[PDB]
């Protein structure tokens, strides 16, 4: 049964008809009387074949392009990603109990794309781009691919500008540039969120003092978290006002595992608007490794081989040319950027796991939440031994990169010496130094939730205690004391840093002598 | 025009099969697809078996349609080589990816070929100084030999490799190849620069002075531009050992992409995955491309080799494969990172054949020898020292842990690369500064001196020169008290006098987000296409 004996079945050779021309009198009054039993035949339009574990098998759809969105009768999307000689497979963006053996299958033309523009700030969108937040359609927008490929090396610079985040650990031990990616990586319960979500506050904050193109324009996209958490978060984003420059792309928990592995490309193709026209862009992936879960769902309900801890293999490229989009655009393509904050959440403690290790090896650096550290009550739990930012790094505030050097310092000899006093017989009132400025600087970086700091009243509070003008509390009213230098202190000094960028030595006799009159509450 | 024109037959993924009517490409043949938005060229990879071949995309598939022209070129992808290519970035094909024009190029390579012969083999050692302390004592590096930095994902590989640039490859008078495959493209751009202002890569007309070229294919490219862009980083240093006849050195970052791109690719051609979900092939695909990147008797190639290990485990498939490929394994540890010391090379895990008595001289092995012993014994006692303390060591002992806590902070060193996050300047340390300082901590000579002299110093010259600044600062820690530059007159204005001098910024309040934007139509309803291809609304049944 070779190729070239099947091949002659192409020519004729009966020189026989006499049941030629007998079915051929017959056969289209047999198909007659059949007519209300065929269903009608399907060429460009597709037919489901087969549906079940979130995967339709369409017959026909003859001019699909690979990866486009298909649209099912019953009105959900899908995106067809193998074409095969006899099918299609499309992965279905929603329930797929709505979608029957038989049903019509669609062709949008569109290769798979969400809303992107003005008009997407502001709302609460699924992973598809269509809004939940019950407001209406999304106008004043238009749309775009979500599988864009990054820019290459040529259309990139260094990161350069500051991109404050508020938190006081962050912006002071691992600052942030202004294109870069930083994985905010911790077990459950350490406040991940809470410190990407102070980013998102503290842009609200600068947006109204920037003159219009240093404007950060932030998106948070939740992946397989719960709808009142994402519900719960809107309305701390609407009530501080920051909602006027944020997009909120949510896929839920109840939502299709395509929807999920879909949304961070959504709302990276809605941030990349913000990139690709000079302004600047802040996403955060809450959960990046529930969008590998989601991700491993899909690959296995295709039934592609399991890999190391069951993810299908291509799952780091997953990830990196996810975070890939993160850049800082060159001055020909606008100087736009997209700073990313990842969200990984680690099984006690463990960053050798296989989805944590590969953002680490796409990120440019890590913020490390410590779940001891988290429950002594130090928060944000910053691991300073293991956060690095090195990209963001000779990119920060001029003051602040004053003020803490030697804080990076003061604390990498605190950790030293309390790994060599374990316990308390041995005391050398050498070391007992350090251990009295290390817990100084500790309480010093720890802050309170949803009140992100500008950077010049952090670099004086770093400034006030680095140096003296804190020995004297003990270790309970540092917090109380450095309200008390932030308002006591006159706020006209906070202008003159803010508009130098550094600690001049004008200023820095100036805020020696301020810091000697504040009225510390430890006496 | 019809045959030896193939249609798109299926597409899974970055695998496309094309139907061909008549006359099949070869395997490893190129095939260009028209009507695609950017150029798609699809590398056969497989005959299916009915006039099917199989082929992996060296571009993304979104928008290819199951009818799609598909032109074969009758040899397999080819990528420009020569003089001509050096200071220029080119992509998995041979595109020039840095908007300088087109590539000058002497030869047009094909990016498949087999390894040199056993007769063309090379068998010498010579030593390539580092200047890296733990490199030159404990593993030394072969001038012309494979050299692989085995790496967990943030212990230090890419800094490694960056020093290895900085130190080696401007002593060293041959020509550079970078071969970026999988990695940031940050770090493209970022070492695209750094070689512009070091004059590696000259741009416009003196491009001929140009000392590297890269080849990237980083980790936002498919899977099947990761699997090929090692192929044309070697054909690129092939052409300048073979034809130009001159000693190259290749950089590959991240060497287990290569591996981790063709398991990407594997379960989509059909085959039975092997241990750990890797491709049955990883032997022999590594194989085929380490064999190639050697030196033969006409030219040199010292490679090294960036290799990142998957979960912190060197026993996983794609590590383990990779260390009989070569001549010096640079493991690097996690857990020799957070006690702080850089670069947080096992001592105990890394290995060279160069580490040979007659090949570096009696005087450099023993030293290494000697270290390691101690190191290894160190090792032996931790068990001890977590559980009962140093209290119960018995004093011989004690001497050996206070050896090897000196020697494992001696190993450190500040780089030339890494001091732009440090602050910390980078010290280049001669090879008879490792061997003269290991061996006096060896025998005794600085017993004195504390553990932290030791930490981020270049030689041990400057261990004594940090034991007195520590010794120093143990007494002075005050006297800053009064007599200031910070005074009330001298060189201060007044405070109010400071704000007038702020320029005001006007902020324009208004968000510039209409400024050029077109706004599309959202309909109503979904717009589809009918069985005639019109845009049509969604029609009302389900
Ligand atoms: N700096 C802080 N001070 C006090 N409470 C905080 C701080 N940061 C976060 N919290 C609180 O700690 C709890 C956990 O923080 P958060 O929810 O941000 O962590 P997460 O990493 O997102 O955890 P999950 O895995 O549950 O999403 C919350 O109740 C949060 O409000
Ligand atoms: N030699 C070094 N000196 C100082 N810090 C280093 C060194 N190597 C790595 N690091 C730190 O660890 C990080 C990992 O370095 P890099 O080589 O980029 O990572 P990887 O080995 O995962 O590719 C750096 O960003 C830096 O913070
Ligand atoms: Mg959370
Ligand atoms: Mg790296």
């Amino acid at each position: 049964a070779d190729a070239k004996a099947l091949d002659e079945l192409r020519k004729p050779k009966f020189s026989s008809k006499y049941l030629i021309q007998h079915v051929s009198q017959k056969l289209i009054p047999a198909v007659k009387e059949w007519e209300k039993s065929y269903q009608p035949p399907v060429i460009h339009l597709g037919r489901v074949l087969s549906v079940g574990d979130g995967i339709a098998r369409v017959y026909g759809l003859k001019s699909v392009q690979a990866g486009e969105l298909v649209c099912f009768d019953s009105g959900v999307k899908g995106m067809a990603l193998n074409l095969q000689a006899d099918h299609v497979g499309v992965v279905v963006f929603g329930n797929d109990s709505v979608i029957h053996q038989g049903d019509l299958v669609y062709r949008t033309g569109q290769i798979v794309n969400v809303p992107i523009g003005p008009g997407t700030l502001g709302r609460v969108t699924d992973g598809l781009g269509q809004p939940i937040d019950g407001k209406g359609p999304l106008t004043n927008v238009r749309s775009s691919l979500v599988e864009v490929k990054a820019p290459g090396i040529i259309a990139r610079q260094s990161v350069r500008e500051p991109l404050f985040t508020g938190v006081k650990a962050v912006d002071a031990l691992v600052p942030i540039g202004r294109g870069q990616r930083e994985l905010i990586i911790g077990d459950r319960q350490t406040g991940k969120t809470a410190v990407a979500i102070d980013a998102i506050i503290h842009q609200k904050n600068c947006n109204e003092q920037v003159p219009k193109a240093q404007r950060v324009y932030c998106v948070y996209v939740a992946v397989g978290q719960k709808r009142s958490t994402v519900a719960q978060l809107v309305k701390l984003f609407t009530q501080t006002g920051a909602m006027r420059y944020t997009i909120m792309v949510s896929a839920t928990a109840s939502d299709a595992a395509p929807l999920q592995f879909l949304a961070p490309y959504s709302g990276c193709a809605m941030a990349e608007y913000f990139r690709d026209t000079g302004k600047h862009g802040l996403i955060i992936y809450d959960d990046l490794s529930k969008q590998s879960v989601a991700y491993r769902q899909m690959s296995l309900l295709l039934r592609r081989p399991p890999g190391r801890e069951a993810f299908p293999g291509d799952v780091f490229y997953l990830h990196s040319r996810l975070l890939e989009r993160a850049a800082k655009l060159s001055k020909e393509l606008g100087g736009g950027s997209l700073t990313a904050f990842p969200v990984i959440e680690t099984q006690a403690g463990d960053v050798s796991a296989y989805i944590a290790t590969n953002v680490i090896s796409i990120t440019d650096g890590q913020i490390f939440l410590e779940t001891e550290l988290f429950y002594k009550g130090i928060r944000p739990a910053l691991n300073v031994g293991l956060s690095v930012s090195r990209v963001g790094s000779a990119a920060q505030f001029p003051g602040m990169k004053q003020v803490a050097g030697t804080l990076k310092l003061e604390l990498a000899q605190y950790r030293e010496v309390a790994a060599f006093a374990q316990f308390g017989s041995d005391l050398d009132a050498a070391t007992q130094y350090v251990l009295e400025r290390g817990a100084r600087l500790t309480e010093m970086l720890k802050q309170k939730q949803f009140a992100p700091i500008p950077i010049e009243r952090q670099t004086v509070a770093v400034y006030a205690a680095t140096k003296g003008f804190l020995d004297k509390v003990r270790v309970q009213d540092i917090v109380a004391a450095e309200e008390a230098v932030i308002s006591q202190v006159n706020p006209a000094v906070f202008k003159i840093l803010k508009a130098n960028g550094k600690i001049t030595p004008a200023l820095d006799a100036h805020l020696k002598a301020e810091l000697r009159k504040v009225k510390l509450p430890g006496a | 025009p019809a045959i030896d024109a193939g249609y798109v037959s299926q597409v899974i993924g970055p695998v496309v099969d094309v139907r061909f009517d008549g006359e099949l490409p070869s395997i490893l043949s190129s095939l260009e697809v028209e009507g695609h938005s950017v150029r798609l060229v699809l590398e056969v990879a497989q005959h299916m078996g009915d006039n099917t071949v199989r082929c992996i995309a060296m571009d993304s598939t979104d928008g290819l349609v199951r009818g799609q022209k598909v032109v074969d070129t009758g040899s397999p992808i080819k990528v420009p080589v020569g003089r001509g290519t050096l200071g220029r970035i080119m992509n998995v094909i041979g595109e020039p990816v840095d908007e300088q024009g087109p590539i000058d190029a002497a030869d047009i390579w094909s990016i498949h070929r087999e390894a040199p012969e056993f007769t063309e083999q090379s068998t010498e050692q010579e030593i390539l100084v580092t200047g890296i302390k733990v490199v030159d004592l404990l593993a030394p590096y072969q001038r012309g030999g494979k050299i692989g930095l085995f790496g967990g994902a943030g212990v230090g590989k890419t800094v490694l490799i960056m020093e290895l640039i900085n130190n080696v490859a401007k002593a060293h008078g041959g020509f550079s190849v970078f071969a970026g495959v999988g990695e940031r493209t940050r770090e493209g751009n970022d070492l695209y620069r750094e070689m512009i202002e070091s004059g590696v890569i000259k741009l416009g007309a003196e491009r001929g002075n140009s000392k590297c070229t890269l080849v990237y294919g980083q980790m936002n490219e498919p899977p099947g531009a990761r699997a090929r862009v090692a192929l044309t980083g070697l054909t690129v240093a092939e052409y300048f050992r073979d034809i130009e006849g001159q000693d190259v050195l290749l950089f590959v970052d991240n060497i287990f992409r290569f591996t981790q791109a063709n398991s990407e690719v594997s379960a989509l051609l059909g085959r039975i995955p092997s241990a750990v979900g890797y491709q049955p092939t990883l032997a022999t695909d590594l194989g085929g491309l380490q064999e190639r990147i050697t030196t033969t008797t006409k030219g040199s190639i010292t490679s090294v080799q960036a290799v990142y290990v998957p979960a912190d485990d060197l026993t996983d498939p794609a590590p383990a494969t990779t260390f009989a490929h070569l001549d010096a394994t640079t493991v690097l540890s996690r857990s020799i990172a957070e006690l702080g010391i850089y670069p947080a090379v096992d001592p105990l895990d890394s290995t060279s054949r160069m580490l040979n008595p007659n090949v570096i001289g009696a005087e450099h092995y023993n030293v290494a020898r000697g270290v390691q012993k101690v190191l290894q014994d160190y090792k032996n006692l931790q068990d001890i020292i977590a559980i009962l303390g140093m209290d119960e060591l018995s004093e011989e002992d004690k001497l050996t842990v206070a050896r090897a806590r000196k020697i494992q902070r001696f190993l450190s060193q500040p780089f030339q690369v890494a001091e732009v996050f440090t602050g910390t300047p980078g010290k280049y340390v001669d090879l008879a500064d490792t061997i003269s300082g290991f061996q006096g901590v060896l025998t005794g000579k600085y017993d004195d001196l504390p553990e932290m002299a030791f930490y981020m110093v270049g030689d041990i010259k400057e261990v004594k020169e940090k034991a007195d600044k520590m010794a120093k600062d143990i007494a002075s820690r005050k006297e800053a008290d009064n007599k200031k530059v910070s005074e009330e007159l001298k060189d201060i204005p007044s405070l109010d006098k400071l704000v007038s001098e702020i320029k005001e910024v006007v902020i324009e309040e208004d968000d510039g987000l209409e400024e050029d934007f077109k706004a599309e139509a959202l309909s109503s309803e979904t717009v589809v296409l009918n069985e005639e291809g019109k845009s049509v609304p969604l029609p009302k049944k389900n």
